[PDB]
């Protein structure tokens, strides 16, 4: 599962939430930024590592850092559609 | 079909797919609260009665207008199901995840997926054609179902009470531990897992232990089984000195913040 | 003759060691692959891997070491992890913003918790 | 007998001399066979303790050498410090 | 009161990591609530990989600069 | 009281400098502060807080007064400056070797104190600089 | 079970001895045990080698007549062979200087071979039963020392072994006696020694107890030296390896040159292909030990450094600096060679070879006129002749040779630039600041920002690899075709078409390609037929790492896809493979990259020993 973290750059543009192709960043309310609200990635589990969501973060540097983890690949993070291990 | 499907059961095809992925991936496992961010988040439950399991259902109405592809799940070689129910307002063509084309319901809709991503897609397909309601689930070997997607029910670009913020590490991306730093721990090759108050202390660490003006030496330990060293240098008024040059730096220091 | 030698033990062995040895490593290989201990020092969790974890730390908490370690937790290796925060107390109420409402233990508390379950040592339910 | 392959062969007219006999016999050979056969259990024996690795209660139940209990606290031949360094002086 | 930099003042970006780090650039609005952490609004001539060229930064992460106490050279 | 994003940044700040002004006290015990690896050695402070090398940078000869050392050096300089030239040049001794003698053995003897010069008037400046 | 993908084998295979990742034997005992494995694997191979040239093999022909006999490496019992090919090779030759060698360090006899190899595999025990138990008792093995007694003990063997040790008057019970007496072990006569070609044992032994007593005297400075100002302020394996590779690339490379210009074996320089295999060989272990050198600097830097103003802090802070001056460096050295010979293959083929941009290598040629000639060969600098010249084999210098030691110089700080920068980056750049935390090796970080591809620090190690392979082509050419016009006499060839690129083309590779072309056609077949065997075989390598390179991982994954989707829909085989054991799943981008690599350097190799052999021969 590669890990998703989220920092205190966001500025709660929702355009990770939105560049997401397996809804895993999600909007939390906070007093950190204007906007009042901040993402979160609390399905990490569904991320494919696609850094979209890091294509999409306005900010001088990524305020989404996707870190990919090759030692723990798992079924949803490897986009696998044709081999089940669940 | 024997020839166009396996005779055997998606059940008997899987053999030990579970107890071997608990083995071959034993880190591949979901949080307590999968589809959610906090344990007191309402955590709606919907059963298999709702949202049934593809191979349980054949002609449904809830079905789109979709002839069939070959680029669909693998049934009875994969048991894992994401499904998508939304309804709509009128009968239109929409783009499968797929490939091919399928024409939506008057009413309700329901899609069946073998992965998220192609939920995800179909959702977002949906919600750019004035869609709301798209709820997604996903279908279990055993046949229990998960509801994902918007968990809450409020889709996630939309901030929501009750949302508990997720891996959010309160500094600049920069602002991480460095691999150097975090070495022999838990966090070596992990830095941006580590805790704020981890990354701060070690940070310190790193900037006391280039003071050798008033680093400690930290005598050696007594090992040998012989009598103790009489040596030249006396430990006590060593510390002694050190704790009143730790209380100077220390005062000086705040002094200057 | 000269030839003779390398052909009766190359008949006997080249078979052997070329077949029979690399058919048998492929296929052990291939066991390995499904044995529970397939590269379990690599792959994160393994049952393996765990419980020589679990056994390191018992060894470690019933023979101490006379000589220093890295500490796993970097503030172990504190020799008064109290004094630390005292002091910590001290300083910031010495440079505390006016009549401020936040104490140390707190901040310590709020910086030292961490909400990643996704981490591993987090999804094993530990 | 050879077909020579190159100019500096043909050149030089070096000859691949075949010795008349063999040269190891057949009573050295399995000498040197059953001496691999040795080095070889050997060599399953380090396989296993280096697969399954070092116990964690050697290193720790069994108590250092004295050489050792020294070394380790005069810090030499490597200790007090994280490296290998077989080229260490 | 006002505090962080002045509007439409030039500011030296003190973020190590900030394409603009050491560059300088215009501020566009600070937001006078102290629980924002960067507050500062810093728009820069130069566009970073993103082909964005407006940032907010932390109180302590810009230096106000004078008229004529920087360089126009960059 | 409304905590600003100022002052928790100050907290870092705080927190960050006390924890680096601890940490170099005997209250952290960590493998880097032991003997010979990051440390001065107990009772023998290399530099102080200006970086100028202390008496005890010498080890053995930590002592030894300047003069002495100044000795030390000039006549280890005159014997190797000397015994280099009488096997380089001055009755050289490898044409000695092609007439079939050895070599002599003051020669090299004289020869290898010019590294010991060298290293020895170094640590007589240092001693001199430190009023030994 | 094995309910993962085949991307665990080239996950964990690629970090399979990353043992600092490998918790259980963690332990620097066990880094020493691993050497000790090692060991014995080298000495089981150098057994392998000894045990071969004893049985199936002319060592007691070759001490005989060392010149007019080919040295045999194995018997050859391909089942494959037809009659005749069976009837046409003898023995699998010999490509190395293990005859040589041998019959240097004494051996006269078969039996001596095979004691040796018995001394072989008995070490090889040793060695394993001491990797058997790792123990800090065991780290105080080694050290200069130990190998500075290793060359003491080398030297007393050369001196057990010495041509004149048998005139040798008993030293330690009769007393040193005269100097002929010691002299007849122990001699610095300087240089080739005529008849056997090659340094005389007496030089190598006296040689190598200089050395070792040296370094006996070295260790201890260092070790005083640690007395006052002790500091092992950083202790890294990553430091220490590469430290350790670094020293033994700069060693390998000097042990390539001066053993080609200063033999040590006797009757070598007779044996062409020999001599040159030898150079290739210790050039690229050598290339690749400083490759490695730097490989482990930048991963020291990526996972063991913390910050500080020392050495590298310093290095870190002007980081830009040292990659800008190296890439001008580099821009000047490629622009000039690249248009210098360009110009020389324009006017060579514009029929007016005069006009050529020739650069007299003046400096060179002073070095070697002032400093390593005894007789006026260019006159420059010094014209003295020496009255008792030693003889070595340096060779002659000429215009060409300025343009191929600045191709030389390009490739080599290409090289640098390429492993300094991505050292230096690993720390972070602006397009990725927070490189520290991603790990020395990672496939990318998407296509944001512009794209991210080979963004990592060991993707600088992958890109810098083509370099290193391609300087040592570079000299390697230069110097297989120096050796080959001297050996051919021509020595005018090359110093005229070596100053154009057309002729690198046409009297080197075209020209020497000809007799290993005719290893097998519809004539017959030759000994060379398996070396043109090989030929094509490392093309084919090559051009599969053009495969792993080029084509990157997404169109491979989804025609993995469609080929499961064959499988699972295939009748018989749907019962049977439901593709949940050992997924396949294309492989990623960084284990691609490096496969890809891996096979371009394995027939950039093959081909280059291929073509060595069939041009040498
Ligand atoms: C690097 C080691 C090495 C290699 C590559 C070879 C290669 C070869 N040997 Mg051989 N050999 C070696 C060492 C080696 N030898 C040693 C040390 C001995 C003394 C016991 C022998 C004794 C020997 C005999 C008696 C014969 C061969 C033969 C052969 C040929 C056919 C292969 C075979 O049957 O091997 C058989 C080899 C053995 C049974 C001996 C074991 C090999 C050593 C001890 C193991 C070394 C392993 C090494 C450390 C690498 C391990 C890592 C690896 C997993 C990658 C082939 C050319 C045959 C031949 O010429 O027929 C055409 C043959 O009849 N060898
Ligand atoms: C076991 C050690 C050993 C032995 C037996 C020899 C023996 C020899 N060396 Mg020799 N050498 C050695 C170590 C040794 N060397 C080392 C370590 C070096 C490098 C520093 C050299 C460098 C060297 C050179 C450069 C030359 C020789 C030469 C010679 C030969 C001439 C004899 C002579 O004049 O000796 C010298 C006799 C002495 C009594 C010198 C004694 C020096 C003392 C022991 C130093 C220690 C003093 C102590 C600190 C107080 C002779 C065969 C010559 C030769 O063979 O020419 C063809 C020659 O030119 N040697
Ligand atoms: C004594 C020297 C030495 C030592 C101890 C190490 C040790 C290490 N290196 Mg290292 N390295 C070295 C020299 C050394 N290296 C040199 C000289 C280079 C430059 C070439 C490198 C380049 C290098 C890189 C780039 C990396 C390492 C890494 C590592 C670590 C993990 C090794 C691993 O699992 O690789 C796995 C080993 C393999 C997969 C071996 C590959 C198998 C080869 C290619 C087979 C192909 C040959 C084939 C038989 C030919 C067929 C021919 C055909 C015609 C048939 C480990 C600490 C890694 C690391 O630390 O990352 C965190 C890493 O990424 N090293
Ligand atoms: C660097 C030191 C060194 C090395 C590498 C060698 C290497 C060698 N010597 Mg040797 N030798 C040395 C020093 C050295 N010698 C010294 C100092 C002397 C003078 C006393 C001699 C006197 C000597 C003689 C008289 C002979 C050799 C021979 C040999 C060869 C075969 C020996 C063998 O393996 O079978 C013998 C050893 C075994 C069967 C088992 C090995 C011994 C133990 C078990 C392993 C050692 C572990 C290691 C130290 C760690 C081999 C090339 C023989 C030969 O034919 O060479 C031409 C031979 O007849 N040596
Ligand atoms: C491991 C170290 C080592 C060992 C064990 C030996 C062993 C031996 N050396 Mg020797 N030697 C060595 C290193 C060593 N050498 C080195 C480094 C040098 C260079 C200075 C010499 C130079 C040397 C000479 C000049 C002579 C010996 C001689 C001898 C022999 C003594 C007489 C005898 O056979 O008694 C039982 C014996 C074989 C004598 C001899 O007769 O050897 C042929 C002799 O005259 N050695
Ligand atoms: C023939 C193939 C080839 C060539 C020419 C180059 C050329 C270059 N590579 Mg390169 N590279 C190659 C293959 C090649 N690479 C491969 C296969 C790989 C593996 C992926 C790499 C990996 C690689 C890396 C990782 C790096 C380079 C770098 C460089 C540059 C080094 C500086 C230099 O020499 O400037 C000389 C430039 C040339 C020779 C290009 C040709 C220019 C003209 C045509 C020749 C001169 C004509 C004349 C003088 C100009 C007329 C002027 C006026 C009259 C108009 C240079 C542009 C380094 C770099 O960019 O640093 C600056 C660097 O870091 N390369
Ligand atoms: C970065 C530039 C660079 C580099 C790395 C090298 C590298 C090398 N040169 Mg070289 N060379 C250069 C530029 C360079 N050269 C220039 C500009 C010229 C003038 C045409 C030469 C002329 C030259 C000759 C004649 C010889 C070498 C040789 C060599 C090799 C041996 C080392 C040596 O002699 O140092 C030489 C290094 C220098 C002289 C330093 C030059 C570095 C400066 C900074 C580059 C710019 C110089 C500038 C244009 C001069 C302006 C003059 C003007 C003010 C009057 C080595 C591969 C030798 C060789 O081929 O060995 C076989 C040899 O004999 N060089
Ligand atoms: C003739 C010999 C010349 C040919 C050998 C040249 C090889 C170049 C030397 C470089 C080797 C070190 C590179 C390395 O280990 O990392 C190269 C990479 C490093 O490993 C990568 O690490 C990454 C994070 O660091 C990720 O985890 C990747 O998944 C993992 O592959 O290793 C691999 O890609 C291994 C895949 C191929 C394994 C096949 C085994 C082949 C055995 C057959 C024998
Ligand atoms: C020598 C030696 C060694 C090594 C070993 C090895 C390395 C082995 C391997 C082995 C191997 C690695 C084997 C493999 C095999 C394979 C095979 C045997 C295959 C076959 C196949 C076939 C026969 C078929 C083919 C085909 C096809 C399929 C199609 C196309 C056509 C054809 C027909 C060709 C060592 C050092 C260890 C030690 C001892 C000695
Ligand atoms: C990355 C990095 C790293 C690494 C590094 C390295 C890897 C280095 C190497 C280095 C090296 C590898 C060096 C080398 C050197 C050498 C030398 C220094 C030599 C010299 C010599 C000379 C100079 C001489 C010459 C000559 C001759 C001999 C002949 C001719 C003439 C003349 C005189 C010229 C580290 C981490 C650590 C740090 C950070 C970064
Ligand atoms: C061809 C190709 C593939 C396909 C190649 C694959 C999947 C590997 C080929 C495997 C070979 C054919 C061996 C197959 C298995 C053998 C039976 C050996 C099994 C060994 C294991 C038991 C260890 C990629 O996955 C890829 C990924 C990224 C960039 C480029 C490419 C690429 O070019
Ligand atoms: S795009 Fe970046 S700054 Fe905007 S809400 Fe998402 S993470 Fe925060
Ligand atoms: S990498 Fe892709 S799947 Fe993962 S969180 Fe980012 S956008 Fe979502």
């Amino acid at each position: 599962a590669h890990a998703v973290k989220i920092y205190d750059t966001c500025i709660g543009c929702t355009l990770c939430v939105r560049a997401c192709p397996t809804d895993v960043i999600e909007m939390v309310p906070a007093t950190v930024n204007a906007a009042k609200q901040v993402a979160s990635t609390p399905r990490v589990e569904d991320c494919v590592g696609c850094k979209r969501c890091e294509t999409a973060c306005p900010t001088d540097f990524l305020s989404i850092r996707v870190y990919l983890q090759e030692n723990e690949e798992t079924q949803y993070s490897l986009g696998l559609d044709l081999a089940d291990w669940s | 079909a024997v020839p166009n499907t396996p005779k055997s059961s998606p059940d008997t095809l899987a053999g030990n797919r579970t107890e071997a992925s608990a083995v071959s991936r034993p880190y591949d496992k979901f949080n307590v609260n999968y589809p959610l961010s906090s344990p007191d988040q309402a955590r709606t439950e919907v059963t298999t009665k709702e949202i049934p399991r593809p191979e349980d259902l054949v002609d449904s109405p809830k079905f789109p207008l979709f002839g069939g592809s070959a680029n669909g799940y693998m049934s009875k070689a994969t048991r894992e199901r994401h499904a998508i129910t939304w309804t709509a307002k009128e009968e239109t063509t929409f783009e499968m995840p797929t490939s091919g084309w399928a024409m939506m319901n008057k009413g309700e809709n329901l899609c069946y997926f073998r992965k998220k991503e192609q939920c995800i897609a179909l959702c977002k397909q949906l919600r750019s054609m004035k869609i709301n309601d798209v709820k997604i689930y996903r279908l279990s070997k055993d046949g229990t179902v998960t509801f994902l997607h918007p968990s809450d029910g409020v889709f996630p670009e939309k901030v929501n009470k009750g949302r508990v913020p997720v891996n959010f590490r309160p500094f600049t991306v920069c602002q991480n531990a460095k691999q150097g730093e975090l070495k022999f721990t838990e966090y070596w090759t992990k830095p941006y897992e580590a805790d704020a108050l981890t990354t701060l202390f070690v940070k310190a660490r790193v900037a006391a232990y280039n003071d050798v003006v008033n680093l400690f030496p930290l005598p050696n330990p007594k090992l040998t089984s012989g009598p103790a060293e009489p040596t030249s240098v006396d430990y006590d008024a060593l510390t002694k000195e050190a704790m009143e040059g730790q209380k100077k730096r220390i005062e000086a220091a705040m002094a200057s913040v | 003759a000269y030839g003779d030698g390398p052909k009766k033990w190359g008949a006997v062995l080249l078979p052997l060691t070329i077949f029979g040895v690399g058919i048998t490593a492929m296929g052990t290989f291939v066991l390995y692959t499904f044995s529970e201990d397939f590269f379990w020092a690599f792959v994160p969790g393994s049952k393996r891997s765990m419980e020589l974890e679990k056994k390191k730390k018992e060894m470690a908490e019933k023979y101490p070491s006379p000589v220093v370690q890295h500490p796993a937790d970097p503030l172990a290796g504190l020799v008064n992890r109290a004094d630390y925060e005292k002091g910590l107390e001290e300083a910031w109420d010495k440079v505390k913003p006016k009549g401020s409402t936040v104490t140390v233990e707190e901040k310590l508390k709020e910086l030292s918790t961490q909400n990643n379950p996704h981490y591993w040592r987090n999804a094993i339910k530990s | 007998e050879r077909i020579p392959g190159g100019k500096f062969t043909k050149a030089q007219g070096k000859i691949v001399a075949t010795p008349d006999e063999d040269g190891f016999t057949d009573s050295e050979v399995a000498l040197a066979l059953i001496i691999a056969a040795v080095v070889l259990y050997l060599a399953i024996e380090v396989t296993k303790s280096l697969f399954y690795g070092e116990d964690p209660e050697t290193t720790a139940k069994g108590p250092m050498t004295p050489f050792e209990k020294r070394v380790v606290e005069k810090g030499l031949f490597g200790s007090r410090g994280d490296s290998y360094s077989p080229f260490r002086p | 009161a006002w505090v962080g930099p002045k509007k439409g003042s030039q500011v030296r970006i003190l973020r190590p990591e900030s394409y603009w780090f050491q560059q300088r650039g215009t501020v566009v609005n600070v937001n006078q609530k102290t629980n924002i952490k960067y507050p500062v609004t810093v728009k820069f001539d130069f566009v970073n990989y993103a082909n964005v060229n407006t940032n907010g930064f932390a109180l302590w992460e810009v230096d106000e600069l004078k008229e004529g106490e920087y360089d126009p050279d960059l | 009281y409304t905590e600003s994003a100022q002052d928790a940044k100050l907290f870092e700040t705080v927190f960050s400098t006390y924890t680096a002004e601890y940490l170099k006290g005997p209250m952290y015990e960590t493998p880097e502060k032991m003997i010979g690896r990051r440390p001065f050695n107990p009772g023998e402070p290399l530099w102080g807080e200006d970086k100028k090398l202390t008496s005890n940078v010498l080890g053995p000869l930590k002592r030894v007064s300047s003069n002495e050392l100044a000795f030390l050096t000039m006549i280890c300089l005159a014997i190797g400056a000397w015994g280099e030239a009488q096997f380089l040049w001055f009755d050289p001794q490898f044409a000695a070797i092609d007439r079939g003698e050895y070599f002599n053995p003051i020669y090299i003897i004289a020869a290898s104190l010019l590294p010991v010069s060298f290293w020895a008037h170094i640590a007589c400046y240092i001693q001199k600089a430190n009023g030994k | 079970y094995g309910r993962c993908a085949t991307q665990r084998y080239f996950q964990v295979l690629g970090n399979i001895h990353d043992i600092e990742l490998n918790e259980s034997l963690n332990s620097p005992q066990a880094i020493q045990a691993l050497s000790f494995g090692q060991l014995s694997v080298i000495l089981l191979w150098l057994a392998a080698y000894t045990f071969h040239i004893g049985w199936s093999g002319n060592f007691e022909a070759f001490i005989d007549n060392p010149l007019g006999v080919q040295p045999i490496n194995h018997f050859v019992l391909d089942p494959h062979y037809s009659q005749y090919k069976v009837d046409t090779t003898i023995a699998a030759l010999t490509n190395h200087p293990i005859y040589h060698w041998l019959m240097t360090v004494g051996f006269t006899s078969n039996a001596q071979i095979y004691r040796f190899t018995l001394g072989l595999e008995i070490t090889a025990a040793v060695m394993l039963v001491l990797s058997l138990a790792p123990s800090v008792g065991l780290l105080s093995m080694g050290g200069l020392e130990v190998v500075s007694w290793i060359s003491i003990c080398w030297a007393g063997h050369l001196v057990n072994f010495a041509p004149g040790a048998a005139n040798l008057t008993n030293v330690v019970m009769e007393g040193p006696g005269s100097l002929g007496n010691l002299m007849n072990v122990l001699t610095f006569n300087g240089g080739i020694q005529l008849g056997t070609q090659a340094l005389a044992v007496s030089d190598v032994a006296h040689h190598h107890v200089a050395i070792g007593i040296v370094g006996l005297w070295i260790s201890a400075l260092l070790r005083v030296s640690k007395y006052a100002w002790n500091f092992n302020t950083q202790s890294s394996y990553h430091l220490d390896l590469s430290l350790s590779l670094t020293v033994g690339g700069i060693l390998t490379s000097l042990l390539a040159q001066q053993a080609y210009v200063y033999p040590a074996l006797s009757y070598l320089p007779y044996d062409y292909l020999t001599t040159t295999s030898l150079y290739v060989h210790h050039q690229y272990i050598g290339a690749f030990l400083a490759t490695g050198g730097f490989v482990h600097g930048g991963i020291f830097l990526v996972r063991d450094y913390t910050l500080s103003n020392d050495l590298v802090g310093k290095l870190l802070a002007t980081k830009a600096t040292v990659i800008s001056t190296l890439s001008w460096i580099t821009l000047f050295l490629g622009f000039h060679a690249t248009g210098l010979y360009m110009h020389n293959d324009a006017m060579a083929a514009f029929g007016v070879p005069q006009k050529q941009i020739i650069i007299e290598p003046v400096f060179a040629e002073f070095i070697q006129q002032v400093f390593f000639l005894g007789t006026p060969v260019y006159g420059l600098g010094s014209a003295a002749v020496s009255s008792t010249p030693t003889l070595s084999f340096l060779p002659i210098i000429s215009g060409g040779d300025f343009l191929v030691h600045h191709a030389i110089a390009l490739g080599l700080h290409t090289t640098v630039l390429v492993l300094i920068k991505g050292a230096l980056d690993s720390q972070g750049s602006y397009l990725f600041p927070d490189k520290q935390s991603f790990g020395y090796g990672f496939a990318c970080d998407g296509p944001g920002r512009g794209g991210t591809c080979d963004i990592s620090t060991w993707d600088s190690f992958y890109l810098a690899f083509f370099w290193v392979n391609n300087t040592v082509a570079w000299f390697t050419y230069y110097f297989h075709w120096k050796v080959l016009s001297l050996w051919q006499s021509s020595t005018a060839v090359f110093d005229e078409n070596s100053l154009y690129l057309m002729g690198w083309f046409r009297d080197y590779l075209w020209q020497n390609c000809a007799a290993l072309l005719s290893g097998y056609d519809s004539l017959g077949s030759n000994d060379l037929a398996v070396w043109a065997w090989a030929f094509l075989l490392a093309h084919l390598a090559w051009a599969t790492g053009f495969m792993f390179l080029i084509s990157w991982r997404g169109y491979w994954q989804e025609l993995i896809d469609t080929v499961i989707y064959m499988h699972l829909k295939a009748p018989f085989f749907n019962e049977i493979w439901s593709a949940d054991v050992v997924t396949p799943v294309a492989l990623s981008i960084v284990q691609a990259r490096f496969i890809g690599l891996a096979h371009y350097v394995a027939g950039f190799i093959l081909t280059y020993l291929a073509f060595v052999v069939g041009a040498t021969s």
